[PDB]
C-alpha cells in the first residue's frame, strides 16, 4: 500500500534526519491524465512522507543528465 | 558533460506594493546558493490580468523591476520577466512560457519551484503538477523546495548535516545539488551524507561499497550510510 | 537609431504531413525579402494538442524540423519554434509567446502575420486581432500581408510599381518597408512611389514638397505624387 | 461614415494602383474590449478599402521607431 510506504519512509527520515539541516529526496513521477483524485493523493503521499521535516528539496531529473 | 543546473524559476504568487513575500525571497536565495554567482538564471512571475491592458503592463513592469532588484540583492545573476495572463488562461500561459524560454539563447535545463503554500481545500496544487509535467516534457530537471519559508538567507551560516536519500534507480542529481549547496558559504559548514535505503534483496555491505565508489567518481566528499527499509 | 525590422512570425494554420501550405511558404518568402540574408528572425507555429503529451511533442518537433528546412530554402536566417497548446488556451499561449520571446537575447521589434484566410462566418479573425493587440502592447510594429497566396517567391523578378500611401500622421515605416523590399532581387526591378492623400485643408503643392524633403532625409529613392481624397 | 471613407479609398487605390505590384498602407488602430461586432466591422472596413487589390501590406508602428 502507498500509505504504508509513505509512513515507513517518514519513520526512517525522522529516525536519521530529524535534526539534519536539509534533506534531498527523489520526486516520484506525477500522476497522469490530471485525475483530480490522483492529484490529491500524490500530494498527500509526499506530505505524509515528509511530515515534521523542516527543509526538504525534491529532485527529478530527465535521466539524461551526465554529471561526470 | 559536466552538467550543472541552468535555472528557470516559476513564481505564481500574488503581488502587492505593500508587502514583500518571504517565500519568494527565500526561493531566490536558494537559487543564488545553487549558482554561486555564476550562470544566467531566468526568473518569471505570472500576474493575473488583462494581457492587452496598458495598466496591467505597467504593473508587470513594476513587478519585473522589483525582481531585478531582489535578484541583485541576493547575487543571483540572470534575467527577470513578468507574464500577464487572463485567469482562465493560466495553464496555457505557464506551459507556453516553459516551451518558449531560451529562444536563440541558452535554454534552462532545471526548473526550480516551491511546494504549494496552502493546505489542500476542495487550484494552487493543480498549478503545481502542471509545472512538474511542463519541466519533464521540455527536458528539464525539476527541483521542488518544501519548507521554503524556513530556508536560510545569506546572513546565516548553517552547520550540521545535509542528507541525500538514494534509492534503487535515481541518479547522481540529488547528490550534485547537495554538493553545489555546500559550495556556498551559507551551507559550507555542513557535512554531506548520502543515506542509501536498502531493499529486502540487496545486502547492505555491497550497497555501501557501490555508493562509496560512485561518490568518488563524482569527486564529491560525502559520508555513506546504509539504512534498511523493511521492519 | 537606424531602425530595421527584427521579425517575429506567428503562424496558426493546421499542419499535415501530406501537404505543404503555400501561404505559409509565401510568408517566409516575404520575411526573407525584407531581411536580405541578415538578422535573426523568429518563426513560431502554434499547434493544437496536449502540451504534456509525448506524441504531440514529437509532432511539434517534426513541424519545427520542417520550418528549419523551409527557412533555409528561402535564405531566412533565424530560429523556428513550435508551441503546443490546448484548444481553449490558444489566447494565453499566443499572448504569452509574444511576451516571453527574446528572453536574454535580442527582442523582436516587428510582428509579421498574414491576413485571415477564410471569409467571416458566424475565430480565425478573433485570433487575428489578438495578435495585433499583442504586438502593440509588447512595443512591436506589426506588418500584415493581405493576398499572400499571390506574393512572389525567389524565382520571380517583379517590375512595375510599389505604391506607399501616406496619410496625415503615420510615419516613415511603410516607406522603409518598401525600400527594404526593393533591395531584394525579387523587387529590384520595381519603381517606388509615395502617394500622399490630401485633406480638404492641405494644399497639394506644399504636401508634395514636404514629402519630397522627408524622403530625401531618409535616403530613399522614391517618386512623390499627391492625390486628393474628397470629390 | 466609415463605409463612405472605405469606399472612396478603394476608388482611389484602384484609380492609381490597380496595376501596381504591391501597395503598402497604414493599419488602423484595432477596436477595444473585443466587442464581437466591432471586430467584424473593423475587418469589413479593411476588406472594402482593399477590394480587388491583389497584394497589400498593412503596417502599424509603435510610433517610437526612429528610422534615420
Amino acid at each position: 500500500s502507498k500509505m504504508h510506504t509513505a509512513v515507513r519512509l517518514n519513520e526512517l527520515l525522522l529516525q536519521h534526519s530529524a535534526n539534519s539541516q536539509l534533506i534531498l529526496l527523489n520526486l516520484p513521477k506525477p500522476p497522469v491524465h490530471k485525475d483530480q483524485q490522483a492529484l490529491d493523493d500524490y500530494v498527500h503521499y509526499l506530505e505524509v512522507m515528509t511530515d515534521k521535516l523542516n527543509r526538504v528539496i525534491f529532485v527529478r531529473g530527465t535521466g539524461k543528465e551526465v554529471i561526470t | 558533460s559536466n552538467w550543472r543546473p541552468q535555472l528557470l524559476l516559476l513564481l505564481s504568487m500574488q503581488w502587492s506594493k505593500e508587502i514583500i513575500d518571504v517565500r519568494y525571497l527565500n526561493l531566490l536565495n536558494l537559487a543564488s546558493q545553487l549558482k554561486a554567482g555564476k550562470g544566467l538564471t531566468v526568473v518569471t512571475a505570472f500576474l493575473q490580468g488583462d494581457p492587452t491592458s496598458p495598466d496591467d503592463k505597467k504593473k508587470g513592469e513594476q513587478v519585473k523591476a522589483r525582481m531585478d532588484f531582489d535578484m541583485n540583492q541576493v547575487r543571483l545573476r540572470g534575467f527577470a520577466k513578468t507574464l500577464v495572463h487572463s485567469e482562465d488562461q493560466v495553464r496555457g500561459s505557464m506551459s507556453t512560457l516553459v516551451q518558449s524560454v531560451g529562444l536563440g539563447g541558452l535554454k534552462p535545463n532545471t526548473m526550480l519551484i516551491s511546494w504549494p503554500v496552502h493546505e489542500r481545500e476542495e487550484t494552487e496544487y493543480n498549478t503545481f503538477i502542471e509545472k512538474v509535467h511542463a519541466a519533464s516534457i521540455n527536458d528539464m530537471a525539476i527541483v521542488v523546495a518544501k519548507g521554503i519559508i524556513d530556508f536560510p538567507s545569506a546572513v546565516f551560516r548553517m552547520s550540521g548535516m545535509i542528507d541525500v536519500y538514494w534509492i534503487v534507480h535515481d541518479g547522481g542529481l540529488c547528490l550534485l545539488m547537495g554538493y553545489l549547496l555546500k559550495q556556498h558559504k551559507v551551507w559550507r559548514g555542513c557535512k554531506l551524507r548520502v543515506i542509501g535505503i536498502a531493499q529486502e534483496s540487496d545486502n547492505n555491505v555491497k550497497m555501501q561499497e557501490d555508493l562509496q565508489k560512485y561518490v568518488y567518481q563524482l569527486r564529491i566528499d560525502a559520508k555513506i550510510m546504509i539504512v534498511e527499509l523493511a521492519d
